[PDB]
RNA sequence: GGCGCUGCUGCAGUUGAAACGCCCGUAGUUGGCCCCCCGCCGCCACGAGGAAACGGGAGCGCUCCAGGCAGGUUGGACCCGCCGCGUGGGACCGCGGCGGGCCCGGCGCGCCGCGGCAGCCCCGAGGAGAGCGGGCGGGGGCACCGGUACCGGCCGGGGACGGGUGAAACAGGAUGAUCCCGCCGAGACCGCCGGCCGCGCAGGCGCCUGCCAAGACCGCCUCUGUCAAUCAAGGGCGAAGGCCGGGGGCUAGAAGGCGAUCAGACACCACCGUAUUCCCGGCCGUAAACGGUGCCGCCCCGCGGCCGGCGCGCGUCCCGCCGGCCGCCCAGGGAAACCGGGAGGCUCCGGGCUCUGGGGGGAGUAUGGCCGCAAGGCUGAAACUUGAAGGCAUUG
């Protein structure tokens, strides 16, 4: 079926290598987690790999994974 | 990239976002993260570090975007760069490891050959540098005074 | 002279050189990836007998044990032994056992 | 591309092709300088010289015959050759002690038929062409 | 002649020429 | 490494057509190719076409109608007096009657026609036919 | 000239002759994209200036003609020297603090911050280098360390042959062998698992435990800003055999010895055995060192297998992406065999760089030079000879 080059479908365009597709773009992304017993929120890069902090916690809560990065007994979001 | 001293072929890179504009969230102003950059400079942190630091934990993903300009540059202006680029002092280090690991170990021709590709990538560097003005005229690498220097 | 297969008469791929084994036949030297190589499974006694043995053993709930070998020929000792034949040209991409 | 291109690699491409020429036989045949000097005539299309022997040569393998010539001193430079004479009953006008006049057969010093190692021909005998000798247009002495 | 063994066999003459010439 | 990007792109644009595509993408754009392809298509050889902006070397669009019987370029670029026009026409065109050798010249990019009307030289960069 | 068998246009290098064993690397050649409207090259066009004859070429009946410059107011027009000089263009190819006033015809030279200017950073390559995280692997070096087996020695047992071959003979045995079991010594080696597995620049790479330095790949909104490609000279590594000086010495085993066979056997087969095979420090620099296929870059119908990393989906799987190793194959290519991840996009011929070949012999020889302890290696002719040699494929 007629596929037009210059309007590719997203969907089908995400599946492709980041600097393959028409425009190259990032593939991270930040997000919102919330400390398990602060009332607060801090905004974190999906692909860390660097120590990332509570506000008062001198506990770690990343874990470096080589892809996308884990988190200790935090509870997240998108934005 | 893997492709000047082997038959590698690998793409692996960063691709950055096509708008160049701050972050929704960007509450910083260029005059407070220059301070969290020279803060981290002065502590002893190298420049490709601080990116790394800046990123994961202000929640920043270019400095350009909410400065105007790099990281080495702003370095540069509060006089805080480094007297030798951060990449030919890496390349020196690796050097001196493997000479010091070779004092021991006589026998190990892999390490021989792996020194003379790091010398030669060090002495192509130097000459960059050299011609474009941002290093001594009379800069050579010296493969007997390259431990000393490491101080300096 | 021109090429007479893909594989070079051989399984070699990726690396330049491979071990060395004996023919178990003449004991000439083969590179292992070229050599020919069957396993096999065959009881210690051979079944003309194998139920005699049997039927004078005092153990209750014996049983005959058994023999793996794995045999390696070089290419003469194979085609002189009829381990392998020559074939026809369509015949050698033929890979089924 | 198998050979160098770009606006200034003309010095290359000139050396190229001047080291390469010599690869060709002809051309090192007709350049070099070392077939000029083994060359018996000198690169000339004739010679004369004196007569000292007459001969017979047996012929290659599937033919048969034994063809006849002569051994010829040469005047400019002294030299030994073996002649060829044609066209038949002419060896008869040859006597030891004949200027004759000698050129090639063809193929510019290479062996033609089958007559082992014969280079040259007599073409005309004391003054006389041979060819006008065997047609009965002019006569010898005595 | 198998070229191995003509090989050989030149190899053989061209030290003897060395040796013969050696003398004088 | 890569060296001649316009070279790059026709090879291209005729694998695409002779598979027998619609379109076909070229990277990187550059002004060179712009001006290869404009002429190309005021010849009536191709369809539109579209730049698309990646604040690197450009990609673009090629749209193809089956026209395009072959597409090269002359590396390297040697200059012509304008009396060996002709002596290179019989050489890479089909005819003295069809086909375009495009020139660079002081007065810009045009083919061979323009170029013996305006009885000038220049440097061949390519051709099409 | 034929001859695209000298190839710039325009040859050939898997197998016909021909890709250096491999990596680094200077001279050389080549080098992505972007600002237009300045300067300096190149380049294109038009001029000026300098020789005619020759070569083109306007006009003319030496009766024609090769000619000549004639002729009946006439005529011998014009063009053709050049990397220099002048005028114009400016696509392509490179290379590159300002104003005002003191001050005054201009230019320099300094002098005032005087208040006039948006004062003075393209971008961040499906180029490259550096980084951080993650796994990955017979990649490398040093030390240590287990296992049976081959060989040798010792205790006990028992009592006639054992070894070896296609068949035999020489070696061994009543000084008790061969065979069975326990104990000891030494030096090699690393099985089955072991592969259309994996790693390394190639040569190559497999016992236990510890230490040491490295590497490619993947992931990334980390850093720099063209720092690159290929490479005469030059440097480094390089199977096995071989050499120099030390050590060690099980096995196998060039040389040598001996039993057969045979017309002969100085060989193939049997038996014994020196160098060698193993370690250390050097030398040598070659292999069918093979994919008989140089390196970097682009496009390219499809269907599968395996290896490493990552991401989405359901409830281990499943679908993708990158990198590697393989099989089959439409088109296309080719003398064909076959290739097809190229040997395709090529008589419709031009992306960059380096090397090699030009009928068969003579000959990789003679000679000279450099290197080597030597054995060699690298470089390398000519006289002369010859009508074919050779590739892939068909029938017998
Ligand atoms: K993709
Ligand atoms: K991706
Ligand atoms: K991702
Ligand atoms: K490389
Ligand atoms: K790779
Ligand atoms: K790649
Ligand atoms: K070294
Ligand atoms: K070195
Ligand atoms: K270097
Ligand atoms: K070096
Ligand atoms: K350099
Ligand atoms: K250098
Ligand atoms: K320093
Ligand atoms: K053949
Ligand atoms: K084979
Ligand atoms: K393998
Ligand atoms: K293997
Ligand atoms: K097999
Ligand atoms: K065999
Ligand atoms: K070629
Ligand atoms: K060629
Ligand atoms: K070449
Ligand atoms: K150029
Ligand atoms: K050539
Ligand atoms: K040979
Ligand atoms: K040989
Ligand atoms: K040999
Ligand atoms: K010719
Ligand atoms: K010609
Ligand atoms: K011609
Ligand atoms: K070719
Ligand atoms: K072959
Ligand atoms: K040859
Ligand atoms: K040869
Ligand atoms: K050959
Ligand atoms: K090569
Ligand atoms: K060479
Ligand atoms: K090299
Ligand atoms: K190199
Ligand atoms: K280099
Ligand atoms: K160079
Ligand atoms: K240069
Ligand atoms: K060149
Ligand atoms: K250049
Ligand atoms: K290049
Ligand atoms: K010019
Ligand atoms: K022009
Ligand atoms: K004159
Ligand atoms: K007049
Ligand atoms: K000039
Ligand atoms: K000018
Ligand atoms: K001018
Ligand atoms: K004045
Ligand atoms: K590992
Ligand atoms: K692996
Ligand atoms: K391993
Ligand atoms: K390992
Ligand atoms: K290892
Ligand atoms: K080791
Ligand atoms: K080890
Ligand atoms: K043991
Ligand atoms: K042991
Ligand atoms: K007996
Ligand atoms: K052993
Ligand atoms: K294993
Ligand atoms: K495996
Ligand atoms: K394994
Ligand atoms: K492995
Ligand atoms: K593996
Ligand atoms: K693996
Ligand atoms: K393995
Ligand atoms: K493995
Ligand atoms: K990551
Ligand atoms: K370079
Ligand atoms: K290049
Ligand atoms: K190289
Ligand atoms: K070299
Ligand atoms: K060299
Ligand atoms: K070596
Ligand atoms: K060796
Ligand atoms: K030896
Ligand atoms: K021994
Ligand atoms: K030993
Ligand atoms: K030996
Ligand atoms: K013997
Ligand atoms: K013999
Ligand atoms: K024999
Ligand atoms: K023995
Ligand atoms: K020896
Ligand atoms: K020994
Ligand atoms: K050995
Ligand atoms: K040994
Ligand atoms: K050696
Ligand atoms: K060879
Ligand atoms: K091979
Ligand atoms: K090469
Ligand atoms: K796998
Ligand atoms: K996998
Ligand atoms: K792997
Ligand atoms: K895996
Ligand atoms: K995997
Ligand atoms: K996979
Ligand atoms: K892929
Ligand atoms: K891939
Ligand atoms: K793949
Ligand atoms: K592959
Ligand atoms: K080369
Ligand atoms: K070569
Ligand atoms: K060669
Ligand atoms: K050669
Ligand atoms: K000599
Ligand atoms: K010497
Ligand atoms: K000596
Ligand atoms: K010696
Ligand atoms: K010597
Ligand atoms: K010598
Ligand atoms: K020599
Ligand atoms: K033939
Ligand atoms: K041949
Ligand atoms: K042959
Ligand atoms: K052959
Ligand atoms: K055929
Ligand atoms: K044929
Ligand atoms: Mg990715
Ligand atoms: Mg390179
Ligand atoms: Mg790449
Ligand atoms: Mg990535
Ligand atoms: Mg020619
Ligand atoms: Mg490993
Ligand atoms: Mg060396
Ligand atoms: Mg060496
Ligand atoms: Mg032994
Ligand atoms: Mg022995
Ligand atoms: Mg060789
Ligand atoms: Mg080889
Ligand atoms: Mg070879
Ligand atoms: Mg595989
Ligand atoms: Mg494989
Ligand atoms: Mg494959
Ligand atoms: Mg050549
Ligand atoms: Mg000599
Ligand atoms: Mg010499
Ligand atoms: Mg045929």
């Amino acid at each position: 079926m007629n596929v037009d080059l210059l309007y590719p479908d997203p969907v089908e365009e995400q599946r492709k290598h980041k600097l393959k597709r028409l425009v190259q773009g990032p593939n991270s992304y930040f997000l919102e987690i919330k400390c398990a017993g602060c009332q607060d929120i801090v905004v974190v890069y999906s692909h860390a790999n660097t120590p990332v902090f509570c506000p008062g916690c001198t506990s770690q809560i990343s874990i470096p994974t080589g892809g996308k990065c884990a988190f200790t007994s935090q509870v997240e979001r998108y934005r | 990239m893997g492709r000047m001293h082997s038959k590698g072929k690998g793409i692996s890179r960063s691709a950055i976002p096509y708008t160049r504009a701050p972050a929704p969230w960007n509450k910083y102003t260029p005059e407070d993260v220059c301070e969290q950059i020279c803060k981290l400079a002065k502590k002893g942190t190298p420049p490709s570090r601080i990116g790394l630091i800046l990123r994961d934990q202000f929640a920043i993903g270019q400095v350009k975007n909410v400065t105007g300009s790099k990281i080495v540059r702003i370095l540069k202006a509060k006089g805080l760069a480094p007297e030798i680029p951060e990449d030919l002092y890496c390349m020196i280090k690796k050097a001196v490891a493997i000479r010091k690991h070779l004092e021991r170990s006589r026998r190990d021709k892999d390490s021989k050959f792996r020194l003379i590709l790091v010398e030669s990538r060090i002495h192509r560097l130097a000459r960059y540098y050299r011609q474009a003005r941002r290093l001594p005229p009379t800069f050579r690498y010296k493969s007997d005074q390259a431990a000393a220097l490491l101080a300096t | 002279m021109p090429v007479k297969r893909r594989n070079n008469g051989r399984s070699k791929y990726n690396c330049g050189h491979t071990n060395i084994v004996r023919c178990q036949n003449c004991h000439r030297c083969v590179p292992k990836d070229k050599v020919i190589k069957r396993f096999t499974i065959r009881n210690i006694v051979d079944n003309t007998i194998a139920d005699d043995v049997l039927n004078a053993c005092v153990i209750q709930g014996f049983a005959i044990p058994k023999l793996y070998n794995k045999v390696q020929y070089c290419v003469s000792c194979s085609i002189h032994n009829h381990i392998v034949r020559v074939r026809s040209r369509e015949d050698r991409k033929i890979r089924t056992p | 591309m198998s050979k160098t291109s770009g606006l200034y690699t003309a010095r290359k491409l000139r050396t190229v092709r001047r080291v390469n020429r010599w690869a060709d036989k002809k051309y090192r045949k007709a350049h070099l300088g070392t077939w000029l000097k083994a060359n018996p005539l000198e690169g000339a299309c004739m010679a004369r010289g004196i007569v000292t022997q007459k001969i017979g040569i047996s012929a290659k393998q599937p033919n048969s015959a034994v063809r006849k010539a002569v051994r010829v001193q040469l005047t400019k430079n002294s030299k030994k050759i073996t002649a060829f004479v044609p066209r038949d009953g002419s060896i008869t006008y040859i006597d030891n002690n004949d200027e004759v006049l000698v050129a090639g057969f063809g193929r510019a010093g290479r062996a033609v038929g089958d007559i082992p190692g014969c280079r040259f021909k007599v073409i005309k005998v004391a003054g006389i062409g041979l060819l006008a000798l065997f047609l009965r247009k002019r006569e010898k002495r005595a | 002649m198998r070229a191995k063994w003509a090989k050989k066999r030149m190899r053989k003459l061209k030290r003897k020429r060395r040796h013969m010439k050696a003398r004088s | 490494v890569r060296i001649n990007v316009l070279r790059d792109a026709l090879k291209s644009i005729c694998n695409a057509q002779r598979i027998g595509k619609k379109q076909v993408i070229v990277r990187p754009s550059s002004k060179v190719i712009i001006e290869f392809l404009q002429l190309m298509q005021k010849n009536g050889y191709i369809s539109d076409f579209a730049v698309v902006d990646n604040h690197r070397s450009n990609r673009i669009v090629v749209n193809l109608i089956g026209r395009l019987n072959k597409a090269g370029v002359i590396s390297p670029r040697f200059d012509i007096p304008a009396n060996d026009i002709e002596k290179w026409v019989v050489n890479l065109l089909p005819s003295r009657l069809f086909g375009h050798i495009i020139l660079t010249t002081s007065q810009g990019i045009m083919d061979h026609i323009e170029a013996q009307h305006r009885q000038i030289g220049g440097k061949v960069i390519g051709y099409f036919y």
